[PDB]
RNA sequence: UACUCGAGUGGCGAACGGGUGAGUAACACGUGGGUGAUCUGCCCUGCACUUUGGGAUAAGCCUGGGAAACUGGGUCUAAUACCGAAUACACCCUGCUGGUCGCAUGGCCUGGUAGGGGAAAGCUUUUGCGGUGUGGGAUGGGCCCGCGGCCUAUCAGCUUGUUGGUGGGGUGAUGGCCUACCAAGGCGACGACGGGUAGCCGGCCUGAGAGGGUGACCGGCCACACUGGGACUGAGAUACGGCCCAGACUCC
């Protein structure tokens, strides 16, 4: 009774991570961008809705977004500080 | 340092370091043999002394001087600034 | 702890009768002490405490015991005035009482107390022992040739048994079977009042 | 190192036992795993009952029971199932049923009647 | 004699187990994922094996300080202790060369090809354990992310490795993590930076409910061992009865 050499593993499915959509409002900088992102919650005690914002700094590698551009967005793995949201493709532009 | 178990670990504990540390100065020593090599930029030289590096680090890793990870990735350092250099 | 004092006081002091057979209290039917006769307000406070005190003190059933019996009576499914009377029917010292095996409260307690029954063919001696629907309760022989005992047994022309109640023969063996509902019971007094005191 | 280990829980003058499977430097009583079995020393039957299925799985994946815990194997017939030398025999002896209150009120009425 | 074993070399255990809540307004905790960027002795299960040569020392003996712990000098000894060489192409690197995926680099197909290199210890004769490299389980872990959870403008601007990018170093791991060169920015009234309080959760109390207080025991994590710094070990370190240094206290 002699055994194979290899034995295969389980084939884990791949996960899902994380998109998003927004606007960039700004571009100064070098192959990075300012994408803001809205959320809508109901506010815990008194169910008003209130609309918030955040600031994520996402990854590019040519700067290809202007100005006031909708752009959509996506999960990465860290490369700089407090910047770990990365680029996936271009929507809308004016 | 209460009772003979730990006083007996003690003793072994600095007796094995002193062998640690020497066996750390001769990695050590490799690796600025390598460093100063390459900074002098000698290709024959560099390549015998890699070729001893390489054989000192992964002797390490087998008796557990280094994680072999480790040498691994100190090997594909060597490699790649000899080949950019 | 039980009750050591006068059993005749109560009825007096709460004016109505108890045992039944208290002579003194229809001999004298005002309140006792030295101003018995002077009017009393009328208040609905005095009202809940004089049913909740005729109660508690003519069952002869401890503070906490009966406490604890209301509490669990609300939470019983059932109306709260029907599980109370249900459960505190169910202890062994008045199931024997209105079995007729006993002509009195403290007697038939002190009897339980000291355990001249059999439960299921194990001795227990608790007074406030629970009786729960379809059991059974043996008589011992230490007990049968007991004088007292055989004094109830043949003279025990007392109210009728209930219906939940009955004896199949000389050993006195007492059984249940089914719930019984607070018309069949017929008990003096009212269950409403007191469960409303209890809920302030 | 995963070893299958016995709880103490209920009561000091009846200790309860269950059957865990854990890793051998959580608690007596803390993280676990799964609940596989229990035992009950006051009841002189003795009553062992265990998941067969879950104590196979465990010794096949390669847990290491106790003394205590390879006895009730043997007891109930998980060990000689896997060993495979023996078979499978069921050693535990259940508990005497309790003959019925019915049967008993019935006897009991028929004596008095 | 090894049945038995003082002390001494040599393996394993010794980060387990057990206590506490000063420090924290933080990924620290729960919650749901990612890790194509991660490691993993002791267990189980497969694959090929497991050659050779040598020096040294404890111990024991002689001896000095000295009540003391401990310590200097001379002689001397074995092992699975230490060190060369025998291969290894399932392992790791560099140059050339095909298919899929998208999560972007690039990953996977153990893709293919040229060159380079990578180690072992025996005892026992009994329900046997060990030594090297590689594939898979299971636990053990490491990094990161969206949401949640005190008060306070009688705290209005903060920051210079601070922000973004290029070459190197580094770790197991991606990474201003560090260094050198470029650009000047990022976060800010949807409350930054400040000041005060406090370990967190499953729970407990109260309350029909929303709501309010609380963290007893038990159960799961975070941090600490007189105070403050530093480093080695190991697969694993805030290393509470491990180590080096600085301060207060106590004892011979
Ligand atoms: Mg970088
Ligand atoms: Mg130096
Ligand atoms: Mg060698
Ligand atoms: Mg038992
Ligand atoms: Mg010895
Ligand atoms: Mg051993
Ligand atoms: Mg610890
Ligand atoms: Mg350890
Ligand atoms: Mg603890
Ligand atoms: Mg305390
Ligand atoms: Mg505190
Ligand atoms: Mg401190
Ligand atoms: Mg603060
Ligand atoms: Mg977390
Ligand atoms: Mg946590
Ligand atoms: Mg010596
Ligand atoms: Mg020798
Ligand atoms: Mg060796
Ligand atoms: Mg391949
Ligand atoms: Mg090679
Ligand atoms: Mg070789
Ligand atoms: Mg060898
Ligand atoms: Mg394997
Ligand atoms: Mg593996
Ligand atoms: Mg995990
Ligand atoms: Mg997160
Ligand atoms: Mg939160
Ligand atoms: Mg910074
Ligand atoms: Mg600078
Ligand atoms: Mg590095
Ligand atoms: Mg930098
Ligand atoms: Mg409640
Ligand atoms: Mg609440
Ligand atoms: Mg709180
Ligand atoms: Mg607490
Ligand atoms: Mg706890
Ligand atoms: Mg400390
Ligand atoms: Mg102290
Ligand atoms: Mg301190
Ligand atoms: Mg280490
Ligand atoms: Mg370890
Ligand atoms: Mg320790």
């Amino acid at each position: 009774q002699k055994g194979p050499k290899y034995t295969p593993a389980a084939e884990k499915p791949r996960g899902r991570r994380k998109t998003a959509i927004g606007y960039v409002v700004s571009d100064k900088m070098q192959k990075t961008i300012v994408v803001e992102l809205e959320d809508r919650k109901s506010h815990p005690l008194y169910g008003k809705i209130i609309r918030t914002t955040k600031k994520v700094k996402a990854h590019d590698e040519n700067g290809e977004a202007g100005i006031g551009d909708r752009v959509s967005l996506m999960e990465t793995r860290p490369l700089s500080a407090t910047k770990r949201w990365r680029l996936v493709e271009i929507l809308e532009k004016a | 340092a209460n009772i003979k178990s730990q006083i007996k670990r003690i003793r072994t504990n600095e007796r094995r370091r002193l062998r640690n540390q020497s066996v750390k100065s001769s990695l050590r020593t490799a690796i600025r043999g390598f460093r100063e090599a390459v900074d002098a930029g000698d290709k024959d030289k560099a390549s015998e002394l890699l070729h001893a590096t390489s054989r000192k680090l992964d002797k390490a890793a087998s008796k557990g001087v280094i994680h072999p990870n480790q040498a691994a990735n100190k090997k594909s350092a060597l490699a790649l600034a000899l080949n950019k250099l | 702890a039980r009750y050591t004092g006068p059993a005749t006081r109560k009825s007096r002091r709460l004016g109505v009768d108890l045992v039944g057979g208290d002579q003194s209290f229809e001999k004298r039917p005002y309140p006792p002490g030295q101003h018995g006769r002077a009017r009393i307000k009328e208040s609905e406070y005095r009202q809940q405490l004089q049913e909740k005190q005729k109660a508690r003190f003519s069952y002869g059933v401890m503070e906490k015991q009966f406490r604890r019996y209301y509490e669990e009576a609300n939470r019983q499914p059932g109306k709260t005035g029907d599980n109370l009377l249900r459960i505190l029917e169910s202890r062994l010292d008045n199931v024997v009482y209105r079995a007729g095996l006993a002509r009195t409260r403290r007697m038939a307690r002190q009897l339980v107390s000291h355990g001249h029954f059999l439960v299921n063919g194990v001795k227990v001696d608790i007074p406030s022992y629970r009786v729960s629907q379809y059991d059974i309760i043996d008589v011992k022989e230490k007990s049968l040739n007991t004088l007292p005992f055989q004094i109830a047994r043949e003279t025990a022309g007392e109210r009728p048994i209930p219906s939940w109640l009955q004896v199949v023969g000389e050993r006195q063996r007492i059984l249940v079977h089914q719930l019984p509902e607070r018309a069949q019971i017929d008990v003096p007094l009212t269950e409403q009042l007191i469960v409303e005191l209890y809920s302030k | 190192a995963v070893k299958i280990k016995l709880t103490r829980l209920g009561k000091i003058r009846n200790p309860q036992y269950r059957i865990i499977v854990a890793d051998a430097r959580t608690r007596r009583d803390g993280r676990a795993i799964e609940v596989i079995g229990r035992y009950h020393p006051k009841e002189e039957p003795s009553l062992i009952q265990i998941d067969s299925e879950r104590a196979q799985y465990w010794l096949g994946v390669g847990a290491q029971p106790t003394e205590p815990v390879l006895a009730l194997l043997k007891i109930t017939g998980d060990w000689q199932k896997f060993k495979g030398l023996p078979g499978a025999e069921g050693t535990l002896k259940v508990k005497e049923p309790k003959p019925s209150k019915l049967d008993l009120f019935n006897a009991a009425l028929a004596e008095a009647e």
